[PDB]
C-alpha cells in the first residue's frame, strides 16, 4: 500500500490487486483515458500550434489525428453510457438494478477481497451487455415514473 | 404528344434510386412547462 | 405500448406518440447522438485500426472523419448547454424559470396528452432561443447568489 | 453593473473586475470554450455540409479541422479534471481540501473584493498543480471510504 501522491502516478497499479483495493485508483485510470499516462519529474509545455509546415498530411500527421480523435470518441461512449444509466459524474454509482446469482453468486468478500477486476470481468464477460441493457431499461422506467409524477402533480 | 429518351445528366440516375430517402438532423433538447420548480421544491415535499 | 427491451431498440419510436409517452424513450434518443441507431441481432467488433493503407485521405476516408467529428462536435454543444443551465447529467431537469403563457397557454394534458414533441417544438419554435437565454440567465443569477452567500458566510 | 441579457454577451467582461463580481459571468466564459464568442444581432445557419469539393485538404480545410478538434480536445480535459475532483456539472464546487496559508493568506475580501482572477491566479501560479493533485487525492480518499463503507454494509 502506497501514498496518496503515488496513487496518482500508478496507472493500472491495482491490476493484480484485489477489487476492493482498486477503488483508490479509479481517478488515475480515468485521467489516462484522454491524457494517457501521467508525467511526474518532467511536465513540458503542451499548448497548441506545433505544425509549422505541410506535415499534417504525412504518415505521423494523420496517425496522430486518428489517435487524438479516437481517444475522445471512446471517452464519450463511456460517459454517455454512464449518463443514460443515471450515473453521470460518478466514479462509483449505485443503481436500482438488483444483482442476479446467475450473473454471479459470490459474496462481497468472495469478490472484493478475492478477485481482481479483469478476473471478475472475465466471469461476468457473458452477462455484461445484458446488464448494460437493464441499467438503461431501469433509467427509462425511472424517467417514465417522473412524468407520471408530473401528471398527478397538477 | 411524343416522347424521346434522354441521358444528359447522371443525377437523374441517382434521383431514380434515392427518391424514397431524406436525411434529417435529430434535435434532442426539448423544453416544456411543468409544475416542477428547482432548489428546495418540486411542488410541496 | 411495448416492452422495456424494445424501448431500447425503438429510436424515434415515440415520434408520432404523445409527449408524455415519449419520456420512456429519452435514453434511446440520447445514445443515438454518438453511436447512431442501435444494433440487436448482430454486434460486430468495433475496435480501432481498420485503415491499413493510405485510405484515410480518400473520399470516404475524409467523409468519415468529418462525420465522426461533427457527431461529437454537436453532442458537446447539447451537453455544454444543459451544463450552463445547471442540468448536467439530467434527462429531465427542473428549472427556476417560470413558464410564460405567451410562449404557450396549454394545460398539462393539452400538451402532454395531446401533442407530439416535434408538433410542440414547432409551436415554441419562435420563443425557444429566448428561453435558452433565460435558462442561462437564471443559472448565473444562481451562481451570483452563491458568491453572495459565501461572503456573509465568514 | 449590467443586465442579465448583457452578461450573456460579455465574454471576458469581468476580466478587470473584482473576483466576486466575476461569478455572474461564469456560464458565458464556459460557452465560449466550444462555440467561441456569442453572436447577437445576427444568428446564421450553422448546420453541416458546407464542403462541396476537395477543399477539406487545403490550407484552411486542415486548419479548421485542427482548430475544431483542439477546441473539444481541451474542453474535455477541463471536464475530466472537474470530474475526478468530484465537481462534475458544477460551475462552483466545494471540496474537502482545506486552504493553505502558504498558498495564500488573504482574507475573503482581500481576495474577492480586491483581486481579479488573472491577478490571483498569478499569485497562486506556483502552488496550482500541487493543489490539483490534492483535489484529486481527496476524491480518491473519498472513493476509498465508500468501498470501506460497502464492506461493513453487509
Ligand atoms: C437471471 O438471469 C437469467 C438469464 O439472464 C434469467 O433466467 C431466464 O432468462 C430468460 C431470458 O433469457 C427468461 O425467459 C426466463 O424466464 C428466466 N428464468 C427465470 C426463472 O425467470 C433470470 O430470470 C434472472 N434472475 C432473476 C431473478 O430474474
Ligand atoms: C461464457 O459463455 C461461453 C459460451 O457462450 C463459455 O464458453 C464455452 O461455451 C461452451 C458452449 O456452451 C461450453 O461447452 C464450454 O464449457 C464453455 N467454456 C468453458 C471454459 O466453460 C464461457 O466459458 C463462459 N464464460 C465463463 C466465464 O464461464
Ligand atoms: C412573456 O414573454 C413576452 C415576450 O417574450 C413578454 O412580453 C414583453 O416582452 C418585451 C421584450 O420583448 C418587454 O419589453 C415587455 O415589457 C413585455 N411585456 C410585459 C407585459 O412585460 C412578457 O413579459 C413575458 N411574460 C412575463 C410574465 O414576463
Ligand atoms: C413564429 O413567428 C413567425 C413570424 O416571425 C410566424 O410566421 C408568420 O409571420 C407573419 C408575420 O408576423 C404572420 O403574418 C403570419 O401569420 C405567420 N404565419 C402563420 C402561419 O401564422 C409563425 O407562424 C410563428 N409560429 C407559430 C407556431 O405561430
Ligand atoms: C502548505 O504547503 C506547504 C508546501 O506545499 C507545506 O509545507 C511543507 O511541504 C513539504 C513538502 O513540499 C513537507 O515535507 C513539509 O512537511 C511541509 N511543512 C510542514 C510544516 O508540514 C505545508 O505543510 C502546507 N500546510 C499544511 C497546513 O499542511
Ligand atoms: C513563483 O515561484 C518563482 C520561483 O520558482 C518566483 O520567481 C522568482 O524565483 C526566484 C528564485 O526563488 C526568486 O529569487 C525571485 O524573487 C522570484 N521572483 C519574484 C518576482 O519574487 C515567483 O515570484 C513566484 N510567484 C509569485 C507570485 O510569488
Amino acid at each position: 500500500a502506497v501514498g496518496m501522491g503515488a496513487v496518482l502516478l500508478g496507472f493500472l497499479g491495482a491490476a493484480g490487486s484485489t477489487m476492493g483495493a482498486a477503488s483508490i485508483t479509479l481517478t488515475v485510470q480515468v485521467r489516462q483515458l484522454l491524457s494517457g499516462i501521467v508525467q511526474q519529474q518532467s511536465n513540458l509545455l503542451r499548448a497548441p500550434e506545433a505544425q509549422q509546415h505541410l506535415l499534417q498530411l504525412t504518415v505521423w500527421g494523420i496517425k496522430q489525428l486518428q489517435a487524438r480523435v479516437l481517444a475522445v470518441e471512446r471517452y464519450l461512449q463511456d460517459q454517455q453510457l454512464l449518463g443514460i444509466w443515471g450515473c453521470s459524474g460518478r466514479l462509483i454509482c449505485c443503481t436500482n438494478v438488483p444483482w442476479n446469482a446467475s450473473w454471479s453468486n459470490k459474496s462481497y468478500s468472495e469478490i472484493w477481497d478475492n478477485l481482481t477486476w479483469v478476473e471478475w470481468e472475465r466471469e461476468i464477460s457473458n452477462y455484461t451487455q445484458h446488464i448494460y441493457n437493464l441499467l438503461q431499461e431501469s433509467q427509462n422506467q425511472q424517467e417514465k415514473n417522473e412524468q407520471d409524477l408530473l401528471a398527478l402533480d397538477k | 404528344e411524343t416522347f424521346r429518351p434522354a441521358g444528359g445528366d447522371m443525377r437523374d440516375n441517382w434521383r431514380s434510386e434515392l427518391y424514397k430517402y431524406k436525411v434529417v438532423k435529430i434535435k434532442p433538447l426539448g423544453v416544456a412547462p411543468t409544475r416542477c420548480r428547482r432548489r428546495v421544491v418540486g411542488r410541496r415535499r
